[PDB]
């Protein structure tokens, strides 16, 4: 069985050195013929391809990113590693690792990747999110909760209403910060009589709010 | 770099219905040794990328009789006899011949539905927003299809570009629409300057623009 | 250039 395992720091501040490892098994890159790589892809985004390195320590790398990238290997230790320097917000991805060959025998194709490892490149510190809640505009009504200014990934949001309820959590998105908004449609007999309640975690920042969504 | 163009990038489709997605290079794709390392790849979300279609035609293990690879040069095609369930996703063509090795943009394979107008919900600051300076009008648009949708924000009648945020959910795994969210962020002195507050859609499902609206003076 | 296949 082939595997094929990502590490790197997590979270990383621009300018500063992504340093990536790859560790493998159930091959090896003294094999001739063998190569390992990696892609990284940002979120919601399509896959980019970074650089390729050989059992006999020939590389290709992106050349758009030359500057930028180094690729060595440890054939002993079954790793293979990645440098990028002075990194930017733009560097924010999943970071793939993936095994090539370049025989027939061998497998030329991206058959085996690893699970991926995610890098996200920010100057932002520990940043707890103001929750606000969303009342509606003075058969069933829809309340809404914002969540603003955070930092880091990731927040959870639970809805704690009064029997059919539908919700809707958005994906967040940067603002150095993320900012996720969520809506709940219950019955009309439900609100305002009985209480409705946004509830937010944010573990990194120790923040675990409820907040009411008092009418209008 | 050799430019991979899908087409479409997205393509619904019923189940039992035939697919294919297009993919032309910017170059022919043919390596010095003769083969063309056209490979084909399916991505679903939470996982990594998977191997489906190498040298132009040719199914990887695990790949169904269902999917076919054709083309030559830099016009490339996959096709699906029948869709099913498992084969929604993202499809990308990829080229490994030339440096730097390129993907597509990717093309989703979505499923088909009736036609479903949005639930639109504006939504006025918080009272503690405003209390901490600052200023976001929200809008829900809900339980749409298709995806394809026009929102714009109004302010005392005249559309606002700036200061917009947009959050758009994948396809329901339950109804097969699809949701949106925006948010146009205003400090609380702009916000207090203005009365008229709106959020536009048009979407296929009529002919006029669904608005939805507040008035700050009567909050 | 291109990539390395045998």
């Amino acid at each position: 069985q082939v595997t094929l395992k990502e590490s790197g720091p997590g979270i990383l501040k621009p300018s500063q050195t992504l340093s990536l490892t790859c560790s493998f098994s159930g091959f090896s890159l003294s094999t001739s013929g063998m190569g390992v790589g990696w892609i990284r892809q940002p979120s919601g985004k399509g896959l980019e391809w970074l650089a390729h390195i050989w059992w006999d320590d020939d590389r290709s790398y992106n050349p758009s990113l030359k500057s930028q990238l180094t690729i060595s290997k440890d054939t002993s230790r079954n790793q293979v590693f990645l440098r990028i320097t002075s990194v930017d917000t733009a560097d924010t991805a999943t970071y793939y690792c993936v095994r090539r060959a370049h025989t027939t025998v061998l497998g030329d194709w991206f058959a085996y990747w690893g699970q991926g490892t995610l890098v996200t490149v920010s100057a932002a510190k520990t940043t707890a999110p103001s929750v606000y809640p969303l009342a509606p505009v003075c058969s069933s009504v829809t309340l809404g909760c914002l969540v603003k200014g955070y930092f880091p990934e990731p927040v959870t949001l639970t809805w704690n209403s009064g029997l059919s309820s539908g919700v809707h959590t958005f994906p967040a998105l940067l603002q150095d910060l993320y900012t996720l908004s969520s809506s709940s449609t219950v019955t009309s007999s439900t609100w305002p009589s009985q209480s409705i309640t946004c509830n937010v975690a944010h573990p990194a920042s120790s923040t675990k709010v409820d907040k009411k969504i008092e009418p209008r | 770099d050799v430019l991979m163009t899908q087409t479409p990038l997205s393509l619904p489709v019923s189940l039992g219905d035939q697919a294919s997605i297009s993919c032309r290079s910017s170059q022919s794709i043919v390596h010095s040794n003769g083969n063309t390392y056209l490979e084909w790849y399916l991505q679903k979300p939470g996982q990594s990328p998977k191997l489906l279609i190498y040298k132009v035609s040719n199914r990887f293990s695990g790949v169904p009789d269902r999917f076919s690879g054709s083309g030559s040069g830099t016009d490339f095609t996959l096709k699906i006899s029948r869709v099913e369930a498992e084969d929604l996703g993202v499809y990308y063509c990829f080229q490994g011949s030339h440096v730097p090795l390129t993907f597509g943009a990717g093309t989703k394979l979505e499923l088909k539905r009736a036609d479903a107008a949005p639930t639109v919900s504006i939504f006025p600051p918080s009272s503690e927003q405003l209390t901490s300076g600052g200023a976001s009008v929200v809008c829900f648009l809900n339980n749409f299809y298709p995806k394809d949708i026009n929102v714009k924000w109004k302010i005392d009648g005249s559309e606002r570009q700036n200061g917009v945020l947009n959050s758009w959910t994948d396809q329901d795994s339950k109804d097969s629409t699809y949701s949106m969210s925006s948010t146009l962020t205003l400090t609380k002195d702009e916000y207090e300057r203005h009365n008229s507050y709106t959020c536009e859609a048009t979407h296929k499902t009529s002919t006029s623009p669904i608005v939805k609206s507040f008035n700050r003076n009567e909050c | 250039a291109k990539f390395r296949h045998d």
